[PDB]
RNA sequence: AGAGUGUAGCUUAAAAGCACCCAACUUACACUUAGGAGAUUCAAUUGACGCUCUGA
RNA sequence: GAUAGCUGGUUGUCCAAGAUAGAAUCUUAGUUCAACUUUAAAUUUGCCCACAGAACCAAAUCCCCUUGUAAAUUUAACUGU
């Protein structure tokens, strides 16, 4: 009462498996496109965006100051969204990520707090490697 | 052999030869904007996207509590508290389904389920898993939960 | 490619006007290179 | 006859063949070489490597095709971020890619055994 | 150097004078040319010469047939200066199974079913 | 995922030989064996063996 | 006083992005680090109030 | 009967296929490889192919499905250019 061969369409089967190809190129091109999951931290004014976007472009998980909510109650305004993005990514079950900013940007102190309380959150920044053969 | 452009051809409208009368990019996070604006076009040639592509109310409300946040001042900003149990429940209340919906087209639950015609939940839901008196286990959109915790109808 | 469509996409030198010495004109509307020392 | 025999010697070098070896429409497979040339003629693109001549090599079974993407290099060459300052404001390099669509999957759930 | 001579868009547009000088119309357009060789293949290019065989016209002043489709089309244009081409109209049906022993091909193209030997 | 709970059941209240994948790969590609490969190493006729054991025809 | 405009300096989504400024690197301008600021003049497109042309 | 990149010649009938990019060489009057050509055989794609694809400092060219066709790859030989 078995199929001769199982067909799986979960997209996020692969992806969490650690089997779903990656995008080997982009080597001359920043960012690199080698990911699962990137971690875009986008600074505007008067607001801040923390993005989880995917290999095709679309969002997972994502935190911002317009959201008619976390506005109630700007290092403190990172850190409230970076912890509010990984709550949402552990309740939605993402655990990895990669963040590849620039060296004026990872040389900040706003960076280095939203790396602290991504990973106090319990979420991990280095993405296993693609299991071969 | 030399034919002519089907659409207009970028860096066009601003090839005038008062180049040093422009802006001219000091920064780099403003051509990686631009870029990123040009990349999210359709374009005419080719592109990465071919092969692999009541309230003025609570507007008052939301602004007079600002402004009561702000004057309460807090000090401890130069470092503060921001809880999130509000920010949770402000979430479940308000914004939820615009995350839910989102979740469920990055899972493929529309397309797959109910093939196509895609919505927006209205009511919220809440599920979790009994593992006895307690802890309970949570079952949020996209939870790690064991077959062994489904061991039991949940709550 | 020259052929095709997509000729000149990439045209990126004459965007930039790469190389101020004595150059006061002063015959039209125009000034000169000026100099205020800030005693 | 003095200075103007054949002083200007040294031109005496034969074809280096650098060019495309698999042009658009293709099926290459995984580890050969796309075209081998001097300066960055082709940037990398998706499922392109780069080795030690700025050459490039497919990685993944698939067909190449060539697309015109928009040019952002990494903050280390300060070169090329002088270059990009240097330009106005709309202004796009718009380089030429390369990529390699895919055509088998990465493997197939099988049935081992039943027990 | 001594390319492939291409020939551009707007020679092959026959215009309402060509029509009336000629009988051909546009609507309605013949299906099938008869091409006879008219010009030998030597003192032309070896591409030239591979068309005339896969042609088929070794024997020049034959007659022969092929599709009128744009690449039987631009096939007999490589060669246009080389061949004769004319439209084979049938004043009557296609040749029936009872129709195929007696034929003629007739000059103007103009081929007939009813092939007798009688005069009128 | 994968668990013993799962065994459980299907032995218990399913009564039937569950199943067991593996996700297999593809096999690799190795072009037409060339008849004078020139210059590929010793390990050209490697690529094309079953299986390293000395096999012999007859004698 | 007849007519016109009506989200901060700019953009139509009507509460956002640019734009702006003090502190440090900067001889100096800048890229940066850390901080600051802002609109719907009111009635359930409708009439009146900042401003624009008419010896007023 | 020395050798000799060199002059000369190398015996009857008829049929068929049958013209070469270059490199090395104490070398360009000679030799090898490559390339062209011949024989027997196993394989399937050989050429003009259509949208398109192929760069910052003019005739053009490469891949190219339907379409004309029947030609092409390899194996084992070896003289000839
Ligand atoms: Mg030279
Ligand atoms: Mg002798
Ligand atoms: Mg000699
Ligand atoms: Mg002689
Ligand atoms: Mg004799
Ligand atoms: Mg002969
Ligand atoms: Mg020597």
């Amino acid at each position: 009462a078995v199929a001769p061969e199982f067909t799986n369409r979960n997209p996020r089967n692969l992806e969490l498996l650690s089997v779903a190809r990656k995008e080997r190129g982009w080597r001359t091109v920043f960012p690199s496109r080698e990911f699962w999951h990137r971690l875009r931290v986008i600074r505007t004014q008067h607001h801040v965006e923390a993005l989880v976007e995917h290999q095709n472009g679309k969002v997972v998980v994502s935190a911002s100051t317009r959201e008619w909510a976390i506005k109630k109650h700007n290092v403190v305004a990172c850190e409230s969204i970076g912890r509010v993005l990984a709550q949402r990514c552990l309740e939605a079950g993402i655990n990895f990520m990669v963040y590849q900013p620039t060296p004026w940007e990872a040389a900040s102190d706003s960076m280095k707090r939203l790396q602290s309380a991504m990973t106090e959150g319990g979420v991990v920044l280095r993405e296993p490697q693609r299991i071969y053969e | 052999r030399r034919t002519p452009p089907l659409g207009p051809m970028p860096n066009s409208d601003i090839d005038l030869s008062n180049l040093e009368r422009l802006e001219k990019y000091r920064s780099f996070d403003r051509y990686r904007r631009r870029a990123e604006q040009e990349a999210q076009a359709p374009h005419w040639w080719r592109t990465y996207r071919e092969y692999f592509g009541r309230t003025q109310q609570l507007l008052e409300r939301k602004q007079a509590i600002q402004e009561l946040r702000a004057n309460v001042e807090e000090r401890a900003a130069r470092t503060a508290s921001v809880p999130l149990d509000a920010v949770r429940a402000e979430w479940e209340r308000t914004c939820g389904p615009y995350h839910k919906q989102r979740l469920a087209e990055y899972y493929g639950l529309y397309r797959d389920l109910f093939h196509g015609a895609t919505f927006v939940p209205r009511v919220p839901l809440h599920v979790a898993y009994a593992v006895g008196e307690d802890d309970l286990m949570p079952v949020y959109c996209g939870n790690e939960v064991t077959p062994t915790e489904a061991a039991q109808a949940p709550e | 490619y020259k052929t095709k469509p997509t000729h000149g996409i990439g045209k990126y030198k004459h965007l930039i006007k790469a190389e101020v010495r004595a150059i006061n004109l002063g015959t039209d509307y125009e000034y000169g290179v000026l100099n205020i020392h800030l005693t | 006859k003095s200075g103007g025999s054949s002083k200007n010697l040294g031109g005496k070098s034969s074809g280096r063949r650098q060019g495309i070896k698999k042009m658009e429409g293709h099926y290459v497979h995984a580890g050969n070489i796309i075209a081998t040339q001097r300066h960055f003629r082709w940037h990398p693109g998706a499922h392109v490597g780069v080795g030690k001549n700025k050459c490039l090599y497919a990685l993944e079974e698939g067909i190449v095709r060539y697309t015109k993407e928009v040019y952002v290099p990494h903050p280390r060459n300060t070169e090329a971020v002088d270059l990009i300052t240097r330009l106005p404001k709309g202004a796009v390099l718009y380089k030429t890619f390369v990529h390699v669509v895919p055509a088998k999957p990465e493997g197939t759930f099988k049935l081992v055994a039943m027990l | 150097k001594f390319t492939r001579s291409r020939i551009p868009e707007k020679v092959f547009q026959a215009s309402p004078e060509d029509h009336e000088k000629y009988g051909g119309d546009p609507q309605n357009p013949h299906k099938l040319h008869i091409v006879t060789r008219i010009k030998s293949t030597r003192r032309r290019p070896y591409w030239e010469k591979d068309i005339i065989k896969m042609l088929g016209l070794e024997k020049a002043h034959t007659p022969q047939v092929h599709k009128n489709i744009p690449s039987v089309n631009a096939k007999l244009k490589v060669v246009k200066h080389l061949i004769r081409i004319k439209p084979l109209k049938l004043p009557q049906g296609l040749p029936a199974e009872e129709n195929m022993s007696n034929t003629c091909l007739k000059s103007t193209g103009e081929l007939v079913v009813q092939w007798h030997l009688k005069p009128v | 995922r994968w668990d013993d709970s799962v065994t459980y059941i299907f032995h218990q209240l399913l009564d039937m030989r569950e199943p067991v994948f593996e996700f297999v790969r593809p096999p690799p590609y190795h072009p037409k064996q060339k008849r004078f490969p020139h210059r590929q190493p010793l390990r050209y006729l490697d690529r094309y063996r079953d299986s390293h054991e000395p096999t012999y025809g007859i004698y």
